[PDB]
């Protein structure tokens, strides 16, 4: 019998900071024990400052992400050239998605960006197009590895201040995009340390007010 | 997996990787794969690793007894004829996949055992997930009678190709190198990979976690 | 339907400078339905202790069996079994049920009495050794363990430093499984005192 | 829905730094049975562009009339048919993976696993790789189906990274791309001795080489 | 797999392949499949590699315990064994095996035991996958009482073709010679029999 | 997941938890069962996550595209019956739901109707929908009276995801509340359940089986 | 069998148990007794698959009273559940396990306490303050988390368990024929008949 | 949906119709009307699958009183029992079959006589003097046929359903909370609010 | 069924044998399955008999219509109208057909068209069942340019083996010849071919 799906791999992470907003994926493509690429770009710039991702079977993945960049061109024909806003994005996305409701886009979608009030924002979405806005989001092989550490490195979960014994909760600082991109990066080793899907290259793309912004680094290879 | 073996001049050069996984997740980046069997012969192992373990055991704690018995060391084909007998009797069930090398009184000897409990007998094998890209690296390179440091070479590169192009395999790279005049256990022989340096420290402070009781017993 | 994950539940245990500690949560359920907040998974014999996640009555079965073999052993040898030695028979009782394993992930966890070398251990269900120096995790919440155990960790860590690592190992890996939390406890062992700790967590 | 029937093993290929060479065996195998001994599966697709295919010999058959049909489409109205509006590599291969995409998106794929090969305009090396469920990928080296295990290994200690396809000259590429060839004949039950290769290079065009054989074969082993 | 032996004027020729694959993985490309069961009593193995080494590995234990209590086994005696074996453990094995053997009293002799455990004494025979793909030319070629080198011929030209057709099938063609005068190994390399 | 909505003297009461699920992993704790259709309507959503989000938000779309047309604030029980007569329409196709649609009419007074993807649509006083119904069910039955306060109302809705959080593992998080009374529906906050189980355990001496 | 409850509470343990055999189609009792007397102080009540719910109790039973002979002794409530829950894991992995979810109330006169085990088919022992087997607990869990305390009477126990019926009966689709109810205390086991 | 009886007495039909709604695990409801109003003189009890009742009665529904509205005039309960067979009978062929079964019970003006209907979700009707759906009848019937006479007042009608009823209570082994009766005869349809 | 379909000097020859079988009965013992799509465009048969039929009857029809506008048609013309119906059809067929023809400008070709529909220009094809028996012999005796007494010769020697071996075989030796002369019909009984 012919499987119209497949699995490639691949693990990402959104991370939403006050001003701005990252999303990161690992650059290695991959079908059961074998490497197809080492280098294989799953973050993509999409227009009017939304970087999106649609982790799983690269197939759906990239047929999503492509139907949605242009999705982006049609809503600027179709409305004057309006920069199309990162809510309006996600609600977009979610009927892409659901559209496909009864042979879904076997993927986990995330984009980035900044709401209109210039903040930063994180969106993300199961295969059949239930959305949320969240603050922090990993998916793929290695989301299980990632989130718990984001719990208690972003959020402070389970922390408290030293002195009062459980009583007061550690308070939620904001953290800058050197901060968050630490976090990304040890997110992302500790991951090709313990998972073998995981590997090879990070590709983390940065959006700001000024523009989308790229930076890339070695992952171990084996 | 990629465990691998070659048969050279004065000898036998076994080679293994150290990755052991529980389904995608990596449990230890630093296993042995290697196993004794007797002082002149080792069994790199592969499949399920229980099995391999507990297979590998059983028939150095048998040819010790035999040894004993018998007054001299144990020979490469009655290790073979053990594991290969037992395996079969259990017709696939002991998943144990192994690499067995090692030198006798009638000279070097390596076999490829499987877990249906057929063996060849061969200048050089592979097993494991990463198989195919250590055999790659034999065909490309392999010749008959090479020296020492040479076979050393071709097993490491042989195990290096299975690390890094296989996910199963991973790690670092053990040797074990064996002659009539010696044996010589090499772990690690290499660290191809170095180990991913952290940015931050996410250790938290004294006092941070909330606890509701303590007891103290002292031993 | 998954024996190993009907009840649910987990173990981690880690090494740091002259101790060793090894904690648990206390969650016993039927799938969906908590039934028992006071499930420990944690036993010791002598001075080795041993965390069991898995099917819980194999987790019963699995204590009362190794309490009964250490006690004969004590006996028999007129001293206490050790770490290395435990690991070994823990090892050996899982594989001679190689074809109708107990569903269990074991954890050994201890400081070598004559050496004083901190010593942990883990298992799957046939009894393959897991035998590393750094951390050894267990059960539904495995992989967001390994995660958590990844990222906070580092070698040579003084007790009470270990503490912190190691809980906020657990409280944040149970935190995303479902089939983990309702309470949970850690062990400080150190070669002659033992601190056992129950931690505050979200009773969801 | 169906089952390959006829088929077709690996298609190797890799960059080097002036452009790509791809190649493949000349088999098409009946299950266990050799049946066919002269098949070519790199179909060139102009000047520019050779398309290795793998897999169902009949779907293979399929596409190669569709090349040939999009080459006398492209044709059509257009005065620079053989000049700035001549085929690329990546107007091909996108076409391809459209068509891939489609197919198993209607629960009827075209039974293969395709790498096109082939140079830009701008001289940029194109390797790509589309296959029965439309999943693409591009790497320095790409190898289909058992080659993908074996030659890939070997290719990739040549050029390891993007930066390596500069170092690479012709000469390199095309003895790793025929020592992988060699590797896969003694190793892979359904290959031939019997292959074709193709270097499309920026400068010296299109080289496309038939009836090449796997020598040099240590068998003497054996004996012992 | 492509075994066959052949009975000629001197005594039998033993002939085999040496491919072993696991799927389309060439897992052994210098399989020797011609096996010693006893000096002058060898066999062709096709099937569970595992199954027929078990099986010649037992064959070869009940020869030696013959060989020690009442001498040298006739080739009949062999093929027996083998079929005991082969038939009442039918439903846990897939071996086909060809015995082969000299006699100097019955001179050479094949038997052939196919999957179901029956036992088929022929001039020669031929068993494996690649096997269909020669029984047209074996039979139109083979002839009684041919010489060794007519025989050697016949053999390195039918698995040949055999190893050409199948993919099971490949490397080099092992042979071994049965006569008065000994036992003699023959190797045949494809840049050899290929070009046939 | 636990989603209650109930009928007293002072208006409805709906509480929801807050956690979803994809097995065993718990994917996240601030997730939003509540969708705000008017100022008048609410949907709770169990079952599947899309489906509900999809078709409630789409049900929005339609109570406003009636508004428009008719001039007038659609009916709970039209509202209710748009989103009953469209599952029932794919039903046999695979879609998950347990809904709610809560909501005040001067025309029907306060009115819940509970909507099910296999068809079924049922007005009544009281429903807990969700994988920790039952747990929500047993609390919110043994203390519910028409008589209750608008403070008490709220609380034992509060309470009866609590319990629920609680027992099954599948909902969790925080609990989302809302009261809807004539003039319209009231959001009375987010509690997270990590601090709400430990203070109403002390102030409530509840919760005898645990540990703290 | 249907519906088994359990609540520990100061001085005694409470066991409700339903009254219904139903077979298919029909009812064809309502005033079954799913409980056995192991010894003076330990009662045991039990629900699974028909035939070997009955079997198991009384083959625990007959145990305990033969150790009781022997001994001339009591087993402890602790003793007892270790013993019925390794009877349990052994029969998990028989030929043909046992399918029987029991509670055990009983009164240690050692530690003069009550106590509550529960036990499934599995061996799957635990010691509560109040326990359920099948979907009885999804309803009863939530009630007793709310109203239990552990200084509560036995008659404030019976209310709280009047409490738990009385859901039951509400949301549960099985008509279970009513409870019948026992006490174990110092003084043994006795029945409440009116309830 | 549960029980769903029919009796047809000397100058009326009596619909007894069970009140729970039970989706798996919960009773979700105890107080529902399986019951819709075809015409002033004709009444259609159904039960089956979850929504396709509903969604079949009201449809059914809207077509007879569309039916009234055009012509000025009630049709026969013979009529509208032919009309719903149809469209059962049509049904069962479908991509989706009406899981669906119905009592009609109407009274006649024109003849001044009560008439019950008794179809199944394959379209299968007959006449009857009492009738019922699912496993009520196995129960039921034997009673009915004891019991039954066509010359029966209405209140006999209804003592008689009592004993049903009662029979179903203690024999059947799930709880249909109760069971609300209505009445047709020549002044039209009335629900008996205690039963 | 055993067919095939040889080019030679002056054209080409199809064979094919006559043995149609339900199971283990021989429902047709003479069976022509050489069956007529254009004056010298001819095609052997094996597969599905309902399917085989159902194709040369359509194929029949397009190269009669092909004729009435375009005069005669390539052999590849017919082997392309074959394919399309065989490979667009491949889920609801069992068809292995091969198409030889006579042109004068093209002189004999020989396509065969497999199970998946792909088609294959050869010198010579065989197909069928039995056709894996004669691998080996028609590899070894096959020459180009043999003479008409000789491709005849080669024809029954190698359906002759096919039919030996393979039970879905047998009956009467059919052939076709197409040359420039014409188109004979040639027919071989089991006395004589048996006997080579
Ligand atoms: C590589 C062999 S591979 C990838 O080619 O199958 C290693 C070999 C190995 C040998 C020795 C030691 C140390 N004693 C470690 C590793 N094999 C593995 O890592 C095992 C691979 C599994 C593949 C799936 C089928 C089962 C074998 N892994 C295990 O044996 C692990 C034990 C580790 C230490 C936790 N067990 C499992 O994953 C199991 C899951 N369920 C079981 C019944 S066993
Ligand atoms: C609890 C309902 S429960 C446990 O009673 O089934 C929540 C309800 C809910 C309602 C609204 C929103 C708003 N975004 C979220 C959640 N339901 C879930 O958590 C879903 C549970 C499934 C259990 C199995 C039967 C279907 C429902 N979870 C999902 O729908 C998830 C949502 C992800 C984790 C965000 N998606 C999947 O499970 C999928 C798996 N494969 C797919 C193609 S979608
Ligand atoms: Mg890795
Ligand atoms: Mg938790
Ligand atoms: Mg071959
Ligand atoms: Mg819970």
């Amino acid at each position: 019998q012919f499987n119209p799906y497949g699995d490639n791999g691949g693990t990402i992470l959104g991370i939403a900071g006050e001003d701005f907003a990252v999303l990161a994926g690992d650059t290695r493509n991959i079908t059961d024990y074998s490497i197809n690429s080492r280098y294989e770009p799953k973050v993509f710039d999409c227009g009017d400052n939304i970087v999106m991702s649609a982790n799983g079977f690269a197939a759906d993945g990239d047929a999503l992400v492509k139907r949605f960049k242009n999705s982006v061109k049609w809503y600027h024909f179709d409305h004057n050239d309006k920069k199309l806003s990162i809510n309006s994005a996600a609600r977009n996305i979610q009927h892409l998605l659901y559209g496909k409701r009864f042979f879904p886009y076997y993927v986990h979608t995330i984009i980035a960006g900044l709401d209109e009030d210039g903040k930063g924002a994180v969106y993300s979405f199961d295969p059949v197009g239930s959305y949320e806005r969240e603050q922090c989001r990993a998916g793929g092989a290695a989301a299980s590895l990632i989130m718990p550490f984001l719990d208690n490195q972003v959020n402070f979960k389970n922390q408290y201040e030293p002195g009062t014994n459980g009583k007061v909760k550690k308070p939620l600082k904001y953290l800058s995009v050197e901060e968050v991109i630490k976090l990304v990066r040890d997110s992302f080793t500790s991951a090709t340390e313990r998972h073998i899907q995981v590997g090879d290259g990070l590709e983390i793309l940065i959006v700001t007010k000024d523009g989308v912004r790229k930076e890339f680094y070695e992952l171990k290879r084996d | 997996t990629t465990i691998a073996g070659v048969v050279y001049k004065d000898g036998i050069v076994l080679g293994a990787d150290t990755r052991a996984t529980e389904g995608m997740v990596v449990a230890d980046k630093n296993c042995s794969k290697i196993h004794f069997i007797s002082p002149n012969i080792y069994c790199c192992g592969a499949g399920t690793a229980a099995d391999t373990d507990m297979t590998t055991q059983l028939i150095s704690s048998n040819l010790e007894l035999h040894s004993l018995s018998t007054g001299r060391l144990p020979r490469v084909v009655t290790a073979n004829r053990m594991l290969k007998q037992m395996l079969f009797r259990y017709q696939g069930y002991i998943g144990a996949a192994l690499v067995l090398g090692g030198v006798d009184v009638t000279g070097p000897h390596l076999y490829s055992i499987y877990p249906h409990g057929s063996t060849d007998k061969l200048p050089y094998v592979t097993m494991g997930s990463g198989s195919l890209a250590a055999m790659a690296v034999f065909e490309d390179k392999f010749r008959p009678d090479m020296e020492e440091e040479e076979a050393k070479n071709l097993v490491s590169e042989a195990i290096a190709a299975g690390i890094f192009n296989d996910l199963g395999s991973g790690g670092n790279i053990d040797l074990c190198v064996i002659s009539k005049n010696k044996l010589d256990f090499l772990r690690p022989y290499t660290v191809p990979n170095k180990k991913g340096t952290r940015l931050g420290r996410y250790r938290c402070e004294k006092g941070t976690t909330a606890v509701l009781t303590e007891k103290i017993t002292p031993l | 339907s998954d024996p190993s994950s009907i009840n649910g539940g987990i173990v981690v245990a880690m090494t740091g400078k002259d101790c060793v500690a090894i904690a648990c949560d206390l969650r016993l359920g039927s799938q969906s339905l908590g039934v028992s907040n006071k499930f420990e998974k944690i036993f010791h014999y002598g001075h080795v202790f041993l965390g069991i996640t898995g099917l819980a009555t194999d987790v019963t079965t699995l204590n009362e069996m190794f309490r009964y073999k250490t006690n004969l052993y004590k006996l028999k040898e007129e001293r206490a079994i050790e770490p290395e030695t435990f690991t070994q028979l823990v090892s050996s009782s899982l594989y001679e049920r190689r074809f109708g394993p107990y569903f269990v992930g074991p954890v050994v966890a201890g400081i070598n009495s004559k050496s004083g070398k901190p010593f942990i251990a883990g298992f799957d269900l046939i009894g393959c050794i897991d035998e590393a120096k750094d951390f050894i995790v267990s059960g539904t919440a495995s992989d967001q363990l390994f995660g958590m155990c990844e990222s906070l960790y580092e070698p040579n860590l003084e007790p009470e430093d270990l503490f912190e690592t190691i809980s906020q190992a657990l409280l944040n890996a149970a935190d995303r499984d479902a089939l983990s939390g309702w309470g949970a406890v850690v062990y400080i062992i150190k070669k002659d005192e033992v601190v056992k700790r129950y931690l505050k967590m979200r009773q969801d | 829905t169906q089952q390959p029937i006829v088929t077709g093993t690996s298609v190797i290929s890799m960059k080097y730094d002036n452009g790509v060479i791809i190649a493949a065996d000349n088999l098409g195998s009946y299950g266990s049975l050799l049946r066919f001994n002269g098949v070519e599966r790199l179909i060139p697709v102009g000047d520019n562009t050779v398309v290795g295919i793998s897999g169902d010999i009949s779907d293979m058959q399929h596409i190669e009339r569709l090349l040939k049909d999009l080459v006398t489409e492209n044709a059509y109205d257009n005065p620079l048919a053989d000049a700035e509006e001549a085929l690329e590599p990546s107007y091909i291969f996108e076409y391809l993976a459209t068509v891939m995409y489609q197919r198993r998106s209607k629960m009827n794929p075209l039974w293969n696993a395709i790498i096109v090969a082939g140079v830009q305009s701008n001289g940029d090396q194109f390797l790509r790789y589309v296959n029965l469920l439309g999943v693409t990928y591009s790497s320095p080296t790409l190898a289909t189906g058992f080659g993908a295990h074996m030659a890939n290994p070997l290719l990739r200690k040549v050029v390891d990274r993007e930066s390596d396809i500069p170092k690479t000259t012709v000469q390199v590429a095309e003895e790793a791309i025929v020592n992988a060839m060699r590797v896969l004949y003694y190793r892979d039950a359904r290959s031939s001795r019997n292959f074709s290769l193709a270097i499309i290079d920026k400068n010296t065009g299109l080289t496309f080489k038939k009836n090449l054989q796997v020598e040099n074969m240590k068998w003497d082993f054996a004996k012992d | 797999t492509s075994i066959m032996a052949v009975t000629f004027k001197d005594g039998v020729i033993l002939g085999a392949d040496s491919r072993t694959t696991t799927g389309a993985y060439i897992a052994n490309r210098v399989t020797d499949k011609l096996t010693r069961v006893h000096d002058k009593i060898w066999c062709c193995r096709s099937g569970s590699a595992a199954d027929t080494q078990a099986i010649a590995d037992i064959v070869q234990y009940h020869l030696e315990l013959y060989t020690s209590q009442y001498g040298t086994p006739s080739t009949e005696t062999a093929a027996s064994v083998f079929k005991e074996l082969c038939y009442e453990n039918k439903d846990n094995l897939t071996a086909g095996i060809i015995v082969a053997g000299y006699d100097d009293k019955n001179k050479g002799e094949v038997y052939t035991i196919p999957l179901g455990g029956s036992v088929h004494k022929l001039p020669y025979a031929i068993a494996g996958s690649g096997s269909t793909f020669i029984y047209g030319y074996c039979d139109k070629n083979f002839r009684e009482n041919m010489s060794k080198e007519e025989t050697v011929d016949f053999i390195k030209h039918s698995l040949s073709q055999a190893i050409k057709w199948d993919g099971s099938s490949g490397g080099v063609i092992r042979m071994v010679v049965l006569t008065a005068a000994g036992v003699e190994r023959l190797i045949f390399y494809p840049d050899e029999y290929e070009q046939l | 997941t636990t989603t209650l909505a109930f009928r007293f003297q002072g208006g409805i009461i709906v509480a929801v938890d807050s956690r979803a699920t994809a097995g065993n992993w718990v994917a996240s704790q601030t997730v939003k069962k509540v969708i705000e259709i008017n100022p008048f309507l609410l949907g709770t959503m169990a079952g599947g996550a899309a489906d509900c989000q999809f078709w409630e938000t789409w049900l929005g779309s339609q109570c406003r595209l009636h508004e428009l047309r008719e001039k007038e604030r659609i009916s709970v029980a039209a509202a209710s019956k748009i989103l009953s007569n469209l599952v029932y329409q794919y039903k046999g196709a695979g879609l998950s739901m347990g809904t709610m649609i809560c909501g005040y009419t001067r025309k029907e007074g306060p009115t819940i109707y509970y909507v099910d993807s296999d068809g079924t649509r049922l007005k009544g006083d009281i429903f807990c929908v969700g994988s920790g119904q039952t747990f929500a069910y047993g609390v919110l039955d043994s203390n519910y009276k028409w008589d209750l306060s608008v403070e008490d109302a709220l609380y034992l809705g509060k309470r009866s995801i609590l319990a629920a959080a609680h027992r099954d593992a599948y909902s969790g998080g925080s609990v989302n509340l809302y009261h809807v009374t004539e003039d319209g529906w009231i959001y009375h906050g987010n509690h997270d359940v990590g601090e709400l189980f430990w203070k109403v355990k002390e102030e409530e001496g509840s919760f005898n089986n645990v540990i703290g | 069998m249907d519906i088994i409850l359990g609540i520990r509470v100061q001085d005694s343990v409470i066991l409700a148990s339903s009254k219904a055999v139903t077979r298919g189609i029909s009812v064809l009792k309502d005033s079954d007794d799913k409980t056995r007397q192991l010894s003076p102080h330990t009662l045991m009540s039990f629900a699974g698959e028909a035939g070997d719910t009955v079997q198991f109790a009384e083959y625990i039973q007959a145990n305990i009273q033969l150790y009781s002979i022997r001994e001339d002794y009591e087993l402890s409530p602790q003793a007892v559940s270790s013993f019925v829950r390794q009877e349990l894991a052994k029969s998990i992995r028989s030929r043909r396990p046992y399918q029987v979810n029991v509670l055990i109330g009983g009164y240690d006169k050692k530690k003069n306490k009550p106590e509550l085990y529960q036990i499934d088919y599995l061996g799957t022992k635990v010691e509560l303050p109040y326990g359920a087997h099948g979907y009885s607990g999804f309803y009863t869990f939530s009630l007793l988390d709310h109203h239990y305390r552990p200084d509560m009477t036995t008659e404030e126990g019976l209310d709280l368990l009047k409490l738990c019926v009385q859901e039951l009966e509400k949301r549960m689709p099985m008509d279970f024929k009513g409870v019948i109810v026992k006490i174990v205390d110092k003084d043994g086991i006795r029945q409440v008949d009116d309830f």
